[PDB]
């Protein structure tokens, strides 16, 4: 029926205008996410410099628990979807590394992650749904809670690294215990180690957010093109039915007239 | 048949299956019913403006529906979703238990006086009930019943 | 629409979470530095209570 | 610098910051040093003597040949 | 024509038939214009709210397919709806 | 037949009407082939610009229900358009 | 013409142009084809149950296809992703090389016994081959040919 | 109706508001307008090659419209940035003052011989005028008229 096709074309046409716009918004937000990352990069580089200096002169054995203990999986995902395989890829990396190593505890950051992992087998000790591009303050909270669980055996963090606007590489990083770059020394190392972990998490967050909006950029791009493709095929079928309705209505009118 | 009938009317009440399907009775389409007496000079600017305000928030929701059908509600602004919530309340406050319908609802019919209608709908469009739940607005009489239902919903 | 299903499933959901959060308000009201404290203490408490009926 | 941005990025004559053990006044050419600081005010003598004070939640102070860099915490 | 004559209709869809709902009755779109007056007291006492309940259930079921976390209240409704179905 | 005979058309829409746009004229589709030649100098001085500014607003009105990371320019188009409307 | 023919039939095999264009032969619409013999008392409960199950998953996939066309598969629930996977494998396992079509396909024709058909399809529905690639199921006879093909790759 | 008509048409001329609103007169769409006789065996390999080049560069420019809109022109690669300058110059050189419009423009109309057109554009495509401003190609006749307008 033409009644349905009229509206079906309308819906796809409107929806395409949204997907088209959302590409443009995701494009804008990737810029601003990369701008803020150009501040976090040198900030973390300076911390890395000081950290590599202290570890060079870090007495032995006995050092500190946070630099060498003697599995907790942290998974960073979006809250909203429409980001292609952004969340799928990262959750596959988590599933893979867990299958190879343990034959655990999960910290789920973001709804898409928790959703997928809970449905599978949620070994979920802590969860986070962080409202606002959020700042360093929300990465400290997750760093302190995860340290609060390491205090009282190893924490690893999964996120999507940038390659390009098209490619976003899921990777894993070990966060606790920390790994070497390859007034006291011990007192300053006691505060920098928890504060370094904190910044890595925050770096991973910003990277993961810009990877999200790259993935969304190319996902909503494809949706727009697919909508135009559906709009053509629907219009061709609408016009068939439009012409058929006129043809058949006429035949009825004329067939009745010729019987008189 | 129906198309040639519109021209002979002073008031058209159009019923929709899409609305009936939602449990909204009477299934009147608020964006496809009209009256030649709906004029501020005849019914007063109070009656006119509230009716007009109700229709505006509903057409705005309707224009919004396509967006949320993809993105969900989370992507909307605090204002964009404040209209969504009132719109859906107003849509529910338009439903009504008919006395003739008792054999279907299992509930006593209600009759709401005109003044009470205008007042009630005015308040919701003004935001004076953004804290009440949707269900409080469904199948009731005057806006007092909405408040009272919300109370009987607490416990 | 086209996604008439997702459309309705979404509206219904976020309406449920609206109503459910009103119920959580009624919980925290039924539980009530210190005004501010309790309002937080029992925002979180009432939210757990609601996610737990028997 | 903090976790979010560059708080100071320019020429200064000296900085005064409260260290974990005591007060620190860093002039040009001070020997290389790393010290955690306490929450409190940091005094910055910019360019041509203009003084500016800012309350910091704490952090780490790194001194070298020319430049001194305060890595400030937000809390 | 015929729908506009009868005191209701039982509408069957191939979609439901094939997805396992047999008899393939679409509950929302089927109607009885006589209602509970055609039921015994007994049947009325149990079946009065079953149509509504199943309608709510179908809505919530589509919503849950978004994987999002569900409170105990939703989960119980889904559980009960799937079994009634 | 009548559209082709006439010199132009004023198209009205129900959606526009119930939204509060009354008269419910679709500025996008409506036309007058006589156009500029039928209006006074005064009106000629502003009409064309208003027509263009509302046209710009209509094509980007998809951001009115979004926005967020907009810049000053696009934000100014939204503000003027909502008002000229 | 066709609409009036249905009323004279005990079984109907409806061929689909959309299916044929996907390369799936015979191009039988699994959800528009019916038989007055498909009754548990006639074919047995196992046969009966496996058919309803196949049609169930295919119908579920069908209801999704609309949403997949725009947004794609990544927007499905972790559960519907699974029905999609099995469904697409089932779509291909319904395909089959014919003896009489050798002249164009170049693939030797195959005849699968009904008992071997039920079992094969039951296993796929139960998930026993979620680890096998789609391509393994396309244009083969019994399930054993699927696994063999999955080995050739 | 149009289906039966199209069986007889050898070419089309598409006139658009979009192009008219950019001041390019005549308001002909350079990619939507087509001709059956745009074939090397008919109009010659020289005409055909030049035409196809202009079309491509106008297509590549239309493809960059997206990347330029949302990010900025200061993002395109040197190759792309150049194809934007040549393309826009191309779009201007498709403009032309008409005699018929002497009463409204005050400018003399121009009749450009085919061979002159084929060659003029071939040079622009070639990039033999990348050292001139866009406005030099806007509303003129032969390529010579571009060189002149530039000097003034």
């Amino acid at each position: 029926s033409l009644k349905d096709l009229k509206n079906r074309i309308g819906s796809v046409k409107n929806t395409r205008k949204i997907t088209k716009a959302m590409q443009m918004v995701a494009a804008a937000k990737l810029r601003r996410a990369q701008e803020a990352a150009e501040a976090a990069r040198p900030y973390a580089d300076r911390m890395a410099a000081v950290m590599a200096g202290l570890t060079a002169a870090a007495a032995g054995m006995a050092p500190r628990l946070l630099a060498g203990t003697g599995h907790l999986l942290v998974v960073m995902t979006s809250e909203r979807g429409l980001a292609g395989g952004f969340n799928s890829s990262i959750v596959k990396l988590a599933r893979l590394r867990l299958q190879e190593l343990q034959a655990v505890s999960i910290l789920t950051v973001g709804k898409k992650g928790r959703e997928q992992l809970k449905r599978e087998y949620g070994d979920l000790f802590v969860n986070h749904v962080d409202l606002s591009r959020i700042g360093y303050d929300n990465a400290r909270a997750i760093a302190d809670e995860i340290l609060d669980r390491f205090d009282n055996d190893v924490a690893t963090l999964f996120y999507n690294r940038f390659e390009s606007v098209i490619s976003q590489v899921p990777t894993a990083r070990q966060v606790i215990p920390a790994v070497i770059e390859e007034p006291d020394e011990n007192a300053i190392l006691n505060d920098l180690l928890p504060r370094s972990v904190a910044t890595q998490v925050f770096a991973a967050l910003l990277e993961n957010a810009a990877s999200e909006q790259g993935a969304r950029m190319t996902a909503m791009d494809n949706a727009t093109r697919n909508a135009g493709d559906m709009i053509d095929r629907l219009t061709t079928v609408y016009n068939r039915s439009r012409q058929a309705a006129i043809t058949k209505e006429l035949i009825e009118i004329i067939s009745g007239a010729e019987a008189l | 048949a129906p198309a040639t009938t519109f021209a002979h009317l002073d008031a058209t009440t159009v019923l929709s299956r899409a609305i009936s399907e939602l449990g909204i009775y009477p299934a009147v389409d608020p964006l496809d019913s009209n009256s030649r007496i709906l004029d501020p000079a005849v019914v007063g600017e109070e009656h006119y403006q509230v009716a007009r305000d109700v229709q505006g928030i509903l057409q705005k929701y309707k224009s919004l529906q396509d967006i949320i059908a993809i993105l969900g509600m989370d992507e909307l602004s605090e204002e964009d979703k404040l209209t969504v919530a009132r719109a859906r309340k107003i849509q529910r406050f338009l439903s009504q238990p008919f006395d003739v319908a008792k054999v279907f609802t299992g509930s006593d019919g209600v009759q709401v006086p005109l003044e009470d209608t205008i007042k009630s709908f005015k308040a919701v469009v003004a935001g004076e009930y953004d804290h009440l739940p949707e269900a409080a607005f469904y199948m009731v009489g005057g806006i007092e019943d909405v408040k009272a239902k919300a109370q009987r919903l607490a416990a | 629409t086209t996604f008439d299903d997702r459309e309705r499933a979404h509206e219904a959901k976020f309406a449920h979470d609206a109503e459910l959060n009103f119920k959580a308000e009624a919980r925290r009201n039924r539980l009530l530095e210190t005004i501010r404290a309790k309002m937080v203490e029992l925002r979180a408490t009432a939210r757990e209570q609601i996610i737990s009926e028997i | 610098v903090s976790p979010e941005r560059n708080l100071v990025s320019v020429p200064v004559r000296e900085v005064r910051l409260p260290g974990a053990d005591g007060d620190l006044t860093a002039m040009p050419g001070h020997a290389p040093a790393i010290v955690n600081l306490r929450p409190g005010l940091v005094t910055v003598v910019a360019g041509d003597g203009s003084e500016t004070e800012f309350a910091v939640t704490g952090g780490f102070a790194e001194i070298n040949n020319e430049s001194v860099t305060l890595l400030a915490e937000r809390g | 024509n015929v729908i506009s004559i009868t005191d209701g209709q039982i509408f069957l869809e191939t979609e439901l038939f094939f997805q396992g709902i047999r008899p393939a009755v679409n509950t929302g779109l089927s109607v009885s214009r006589v209602g509970s007056a055609a039921q015994t007291k007994a049947m009325k006492s149990v079946a009065g709210p079953v149509k509504l309940e199943l309608a709510q259930y179908r809505e919530m079921a589509a919503f849950a397919q978004f994987g999002s976390d569900l409170d105990a209240a939703t989960q119980k409704l889904l559980n009960r709806g799937a079994r009634l179905t």
